[PDB]
């Protein structure tokens, strides 16, 4: 559980940085999609710390 | 001739009204609108960089 | 071309969910694992108190 | 020939719909912005050298 926390923790970085490059090209319906990416990353990525923390 | 017209113009309406019928319903009538992402707020937080 | 538009909408809206739903059975599957493995152990502990080879 | 012409505007407009649809997706439509690498933070780093 300790290296998936270490992927999900990274990938959502990824979709971080590739909203702000659409903003900044104003594709706002763009820039949205990559947010619904990355919220999902975020919530089970705390499912990790909870579950690791308990083993 | 006139008798296989009104066969286009069944198959024609019939489908016409199965597809609009299925234009209703809420997944459907909300997906038409454009914020209905749901992340409109984190996207009004990022805009303020 | 009222259709399309409403099609191509549909379109996205699916794909959206299956980027999600893909990202979740990973941590389903994470947790199906450790229940299992706890389940066995917890078995095995139960099987030692029962012989009580210390009591004889 | 008039009957031949017909059938030429069925494969074009074929060929067409199918690769217009294909150029939707994010995957290609992010890959049309030039940023889209993600080397951006150490490129701009190296360009203080």
């Amino acid at each position: 559980t300790e290296q998936r926390l270490n992927q999900d923790t990274q990938e959502a970085k990824k979709w971080e940085d590739r909203a702000k490059l659409a903003l900044t090209n104003g594709e706002e319906n763009l820039a949205r999609e990559a947010l619904a990416r990355k919220k999902s990353l975020t919530d089970t990525a705390a499912a990790y710390q909870t579950q690791l923390a308990q083993q | 001739f006139e008798r296989m017209e009104n066969k286009v113009l069944d198959m024609e309406a019939t489908s016409q009204a199965a597809g609009e019928l299925a234009g209703f319903g809420i997944e459907n009538q909300f997906a038409q609108l454009e914020a209905s992402s749901g992340v409109e707020d984190e996207l009004a937080a990022l805009k303020a960089s | 071309r009222t259709m399309s538009e409403n099609l191509r909408r549909n379109l996205a809206a699916l794909e959206a969910k299956i980027s999600e739903a893909k990202t979740k059975k990973n941590m389903l599957q994470a947790r199906a694992k450790a229940a299992k493995a706890n389940a066995e152990l917890q078995q095995t502990l139960a099987a030692a108190a029962a012989a009580a080879a210390a009591a004889a």
